[PDB]
Formats: structure tokens, C-alpha cells, sequence
């Protein structure tokens, strides 16, 4: 683990008050002797006042648990680790959220505001770190308010990413800024449902079903224009049959093997 | 893959330390194979019996639900328990989904949704301890996957700070694993058992070998 | 849920505000709000709320000073 | 004395708030009953070879003793 003196140091910082038996703790009897602290300020675990029983420390899973003898509900349970860095753990959690990815082009894509964004000259990682602090426990959110700690976490995350991933692999999905619609069903996935399809481009205008209505006055006047441009006549039907082929071909994101005039 | 193949028979032991040869011999005094209803009848009519659940042959069928065990030697109030269980669920889901995406080549969002949709919890009758088994109903994987993920689970347990997360024991993921049947006596001279959860009033929601892919 | 018949309740602990439903707490979710932070972060938040600095689509920042927008 | 035991919370909260480099490495539990401080030039143990190095411009002993009070 670490030095014993540092363990006593952390334990004594946890207890805002001082203890009387400081000289009585040793490396082989710190789990047995009861702990009694000076009574001038209420203990940090629970407000209360003047706890009437001594505390005790136990060692489990590489950590020290503090418990007060007597009433279990009198004092709150506290666990102190002795192993690693907090920033490394925060970086591990952020990676586990699966919000920042590395592409084959050498740039990092970030999931912010229900979209995938990438910048070749701006550190979006720090913005992601600041934004994701709401999905973390209380003890981790306070550390993300300092820019230097954010830079350290960004450095750890950048060091942790080794492998690359592919993006924009589904040609049958139309992306937007608020979600993605499927071309085979017409259903519109928003939020986390759109995270599955790694789309790095968007149409630029948000989707809205209110205007996506067949029975609308705006739709009716469009058949007039389409008949003016392309009359629905038999001798031109082949041309009509061709005309929609190119027009509908613009939606997909696959390579086309023909040129149109 | 399995498709039609869905486990419905339940393999159950009766005492810890089963003799080796009698397992292949399948002696009725230590090994039983039941269904849900008759197993419920067998645990209802005999209240002092001890039952342990395990698999029989993983060489041909080794797909099980995700199960974890937690045990802490302290008492917690209701609100702190709820906060801890919520944070524990979030962290475990994130870790498992990340491992599945990195190694198994699965989809992060599907794993997260499946594991956060349905899960079953238990409680222990002891007042001074907080222990429970958690079963993820809608997630299925092989035993070797759990063996591989044991290291990541141990790392998460060491790194975290939530009291529930620090109490995860990774020793359960090993060859010929066994689990205690809910609502069953552990020792002949011990009255500590596990109880139900109001969300789930059915026995089949508390077994990690009962597979049914909906 | 529907109308949350049991009233909610507030508490403070280790510098955090906790919101929980009374009666049967398992019928709702406990929420946490941290009422703490850096002074500089609070100043930055107030300045942002003033709505005097904005980001353009070309990667430039515009500020509002002397009754004028400058970038 | 009793002032020193009351600002311990104050300095600990200042250290937690202030992000200056060496401020994160202060001690709070030092202020206590029967506080003992190592005298300059005295080792903690004979095994330990760590001693305090004297720093100009002060060279006298009273310059490094908080139990000495003088009025000037
Ligand atoms: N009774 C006590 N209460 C609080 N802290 C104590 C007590 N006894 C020892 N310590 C702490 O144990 C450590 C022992 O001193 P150490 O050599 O590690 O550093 P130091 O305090 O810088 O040294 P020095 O004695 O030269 O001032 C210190 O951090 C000291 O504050
Ligand atoms: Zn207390």
C-alpha cells in the first residue's frame, strides 16, 4: 500500500478534532485499540454533539472503514482509500461512459448535446469533461471546477486511447442536429438512441414532425410544380422513371457509379 | 446460435462440499434437476433444507445471466441505501458496457439499456449486515466472459469509493460456481436467509441459469 | 408517477442538498444538488448569465463592450 | 493558545479553497493539546539521518522557538 504515517495523516485530517491516544497507534494494533477524540467541535461524520462512544477502524479491500461502537445510526460510515489517484479514477469513469473516441484520421470525436463533434484545433475534451460532471458522484464533481485538473484529466484520457474506431458506416440513416431518421422505416431516433450510429455530419436543420404531415396545404401545391417540370405523360414515363432515380439517390451515403446529365 | 435452445431445467445441489465422483454418478441425495413450480413446492414443504444452485455441464451449454454479490459489515439507512444503490448501478453498468464494447465487440447502448431495464435484488435478514445478490434479467453471456471481466470488476472495486462498490467479491467468478437459492436455509444451525423484493414476486426472476430470450 | 401524493422533503448533509419523498421513499428517486463551488467558477457563471460574450459559427468570440459588438 | 485550536477549521477550508501549489500541503491536526515540535538540528531518531538545515539571515536559537516571547 502506502506509508503508515500517511494513513494516520489522512485519518487525522478526516477527524476535524484531535485524538488523545495518538502515541498509542502502532503498525500492528491500529485495528484493535478504540479511538477517542477531543470534544470541542462536532464530528464531521454526523452533526449531533459530543458522541458518547469511541470510534474504531477496520481494514478491508485496501481501505480503512471508520465505524462508531454502539448505535450504528449514530455516526455515518466513512471509507478512506490508500491506493491510487483521484484524477486517474475520474478519467477511467469518463472513458467508461464512452463519450470520447479516437478516429483513424487522428482526431477525437466527442458526444456533446446529442451529437458527435470533432475539431482539429480546439480541445473539445475539456468542454466534455466540464459538461459530463452531472453524471458523476458528489466527490468527483467538485474537482472538475478547476481548469488545471481538467487539463490533467484530458492528458490522462489522451494517454488512455490506443485503438481507433470507424465512423459513418450506415448509408441508410439520415442524420440531423437533434437525431437520426431511418430511411427503411421513417422512425426518428433522438438522444441516446442516435448514439449507436456514429455520424459526424448533419443536415444543419433540426427535424420536426409538425411540418412532416402529408395532409398539409403546402404539400398540395407541390404537385403543380412537379407536373409543370415533369408532366405525367406516358411517352415521358421512362424519363419520369429515371427522374426520380437520381433525385432519390442523394439521400444515401454510399458511392455511386454513374454520372447524370 | 442457441435460438430454440433455452435452458428450463434447474440443476440444484443440497450440501456444500459435494463428493467428486457422486456428481457424475448423479446421486439423488445431493443432485436434483427440477422445474420452477416443483422446486417452489420442494422449498415450501421443507423449510429446513439447504439448496445451492449451480450448472452441470458448461462444455455444451454455458450461457447464463449476469449476477453479482455484495456484502458489507455495516448498517445503512434507507435514503443512503437508495443513493448508494443508484450510484452502484450506474457505475457497474458503465464498466460492464465499456468492457463489452472494447473486447466482446457488442454495442454500448444496447448493453446499458438491457442491464438498466430489469434487475432483481434481495435482502438479508441480519440487521447488522448489508448483503444482497443482484441479477440482471435481460443480459446473457458466457462464463468465460465473466472470468475475463473479473479483473476489470476487481479494479473497479478497488478504485471506487461507494461502500457498496468496495464490497464486491470477484471470487465467485471461477470454475464450477455456486450460488445460494433465495429463501433457503444456508446452514443447519443458522437462521439467516434471503428475502424477496416487492418489484419481483416470482422465483424465476432470482435464478441466473433460467434463460429466456425475449 | 401520478401527483406524488406524499409530500417531498429536503435535507442538508456534507455540503449537499438532498431531496427525497416522504412516506415510502422507494416510490420516488432521491436527488442531490451540490451547493458549493469555486469563487472563480461562480464569477464565470455570472458573467455568462450576463450574456455579453458569444461564439460564432466560424470559431470566433464576440464581446459586448462600449455599447458595441467586437471580435 | 486557544486561538490556534479555533482557526484550524479556517485554515483547512482556506487550503481546500485556495489552489496555490504548496498550499495543498499544509497540516491542520498539528494544533492540539501538548503540541510537540522538533527543534532545529535534532533528529527524530538516531536511525533517521534527516536534520533541519539552518537558513540565513537568522542564526540564533530564539529565532526558531515559538515558546519564547519578547517585547520590542
Ligand atoms: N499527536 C499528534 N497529532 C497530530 N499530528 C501528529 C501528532 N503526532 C504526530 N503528528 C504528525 O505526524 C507527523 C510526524 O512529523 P514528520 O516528520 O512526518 O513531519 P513534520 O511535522 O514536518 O516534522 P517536524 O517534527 O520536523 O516539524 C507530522 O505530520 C505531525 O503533524
Ligand atoms: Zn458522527
Amino acid at each position: 500500500f502506502i506509508s503508515f504515517e500517511d494513513a494516520i495523516k489522512r485519518v487525522s485530517k478526516i477527524f476535524i478534532n484531535s485524538i488523545i491516544n495518538f502515541n498509542d497507534l502502532d503498525e500492528n494494533n491500529f485495528t484493535t485499540v478504540p479511538l477517542v477524540i477531543d470534544y470541542v467541535t462536532p464530528c464531521a461524520l454526523c452533526k449531533k454533539r459530543s458522541h458518547k462512544h469511541p470510534h474504531q477502524l477496520s481494514l478491508e479491500n485496501g481501505a480503512i472503514r471508520i465505524y462508531k461502537t454502539g448505535n450504528p445510526h449514530s455516526c455515518k460510515v466513512k471509507i478512506v482509500p490508500l491506493d491510487g489517484n483521484k484524477l486517474f479514477n475520474i478519467a477511467q469513469r469518463i472513458l467508461d461512459t464512452n463519450s470520447v473516441l479516437l478516429t483513424e484520421r487522428g482526431d477525437h470525436i466527442v458526444w456533446i448535446n446529442n451529437s458527435w463533434k470533432f475539431n482539429s484545433e480546439e480541445p473539445l475534451i475539456t468542454k466534455l469533461i466540464l459538461s459530463i460532471r452531472h453524471q458523476l458522484p458528489k466527490e468527483y464533481s467538485s474537482e472538475l471546477l478547476c481548469p488545471r485538473k481538467r487539463k490533467t484529466v484530458e492528458a490522462n484520457i489522451r494517454d488512455m486511447l490506443v485503438d481507433s474506431v470507424e465512423t459513418d458506416t450506415y448509408p441508410d440513416k439520415l442524420p440531423f442536429k437533434n437525431g437520426v431518421l431511418d430511411l427503411v422505416d421513417g422512425m426518428f431516433y433522438s438522444g441516446d438512441d442516435a448514439k449507436k450510429y456514429t455520424c459526424t455530419v448533419s443536415t444543419g436543420f433540426k427535424f420536426d414532425d409538425t411540418k412532416f404531415v402529408e395532409d398539409s396545404p403546402e404539400m398540395e401545391e407541390l404537385m403543380n410544380i412537379i407536373n409543370d417540370i415533369q408532366p405525367l405523360t406516358d411517352e415521358n414515363k421512362k424519363n419520369r422513371e429515371l427522374y426520380e432515380k437520381t433525385l432519390s439517390s442523394c439521400l444515401c451515403g454510399a458511392t455511386k457509379g454513374c454520372l447524370t446529365f | 446460435d442457441a435460438a430454440i435452445r433455452g435452458n428450463d431445467v434447474i440443476f440444484v445441489l443440497k450440501t456444500i462440499g459435494v463428493p467428486s465422483a457422486c456428481r457424475q454418478n448423479e446421486d439423488p441425495r445431493f443432485v436434483e434437476a427440477f422445474k420452477c413450480d416443483e422446486l417452489e413446492r420442494y422449498i415450501d414443504n421443507n423449510p429446513e433444507c439447504t439448496l445451492f444452485e449451480s450448472l452441470r455441464d458448461e462444455e455444451a451449454y454455458s450461457i447464463v445471466r449476469i449476477f453479482m454479490d455484495v456484502d458489507l459489515d455495516a448498517c445503512l439507512d434507507e435514503i443512503d441505501y437508495l443513493t448508494a444503490i443508484q450510484d452502484f448501478i450506474i457505475e457497474v453498468s458503465n464498466c460492464v458496457a465499456r468492457f463489452a464494447f472494447t473486447e466482446c465487440g457488442a454495442i454500448h447502448e444496447n448493453v446499458i439499456k438491457s442491464m438498466r431495464s430489469n434487475f432483481s435484488l434481495t435482502k438479508s435478514t441480519n440487521r447488522d449486515k448489508t448483503s444482497f445478490h443482484i441479477i440482471f434479467l435481460d443480459t446473457y453471456t458466457t462464463m468465460d466472459t465473466l472470468i475475463a471481466m473479473k479483473r476489470t470488476l476487481l479494479e473497479l472495486s478497488r478504485s471506487s469509493e461507494n461502500p457498496l462498490t468496495r464490497s464486491i467479491d470477484t471470487a465467485v467468478y471461477r470454475r464450477k460456481t455456486t450460488l445460494r437459492v433465495v429463501g433457503t436455509r444456508k446452514n443447519p444451525n443458522c437462521d439467516t436467509i434471503h428475502v424477496m423484493q416487492p418489484p419481483h414476486d416470482n422465483i424465476e426472476d432470482y435464478l441466473f441459469t433460467y434463460v429466456d430470450m425475449n
